[PDB]
């Protein structure tokens, strides 16, 4: 009980200290996976507003092993030894898809861009407002206002 | 993706459990 509360407290200080990576890590620890999910949806929202994922020098070191460039030597020894097991590639895989989604749009790989967005939406953890945001930003203006796709009765039904 | 899906499923199961607990209340 005492330990879990301290973790919650750490997260509040870390948010203040503008160490965005470290606050989520602390909430994970607090035993509140549900809250972890809620900041994930919010981070997706943030990443949409930026048009692309955030880059901090600490963030550059962890993520680099699935991202070109970005390997920046001389970040604390705790950060470097922890990540060696490749646990980060798995945990980062849903954010990575989002980030890759913008990339594919810009690369005029509009077919595949649609595919990644659909995969993310199918996960039932979205309730009705992390849906309102996506359709007006991406699905309706870019992909359904333009005709370039052949549908049929069933494909329409599923929609 | 697999990990994320698993986590989501776990969360959903937790929610179900909570609902059942309240259902009995």
């Amino acid at each position: 009980e005492i330990a879990k509360e301290i973790y919650t407290t750490l997260g509040n200080q870390m948010l203040s200290a503008h160490n965005i990576i470290e606050s989520i890590a602390n909430f994970s620890r607090a035993g509140k996976y549900e809250l972890v999910k809620s900041y994930s949806w919010l981070l997706f929202e943030a990443s949409c507003m930026e048009g692309q994922k955030l880059d901090d020098p600490v963030l550059n070191a962890i993520v680099s092993k699935n991202s070109p460039a970005e390997d920046d030597v001389i970040i604390p020894q705790d950060i470097l030894d922890c990540v060696v097991t490749n646990s980060m590639r798995q945990t980062l895989a849903p954010y990575a898809v989002l980030s890759q989604f913008y990339e594919l749009r810009d690369r005029e790989d509009w077919g595949q861009a649609l595919r990644l967005l659909l995969l993310l939406i199918e996960f039932p953890y979205l309730p009705k407002h992390y849906l309102v945001l996506l359709v007006a930003k991406f699905l309706y203006p870019i992909f359904l206002l333009d005709d370039k796709k052949l549908m049929d009765e069933d494909s329409v039904a599923t929609v | 993706s697999l990990r994320s899906v698993f986590a989501t499923s776990k969360e959903f199961d937790g929610p179900c459990q909570n609902e059942i607990d309240l259902l009995f209340s």
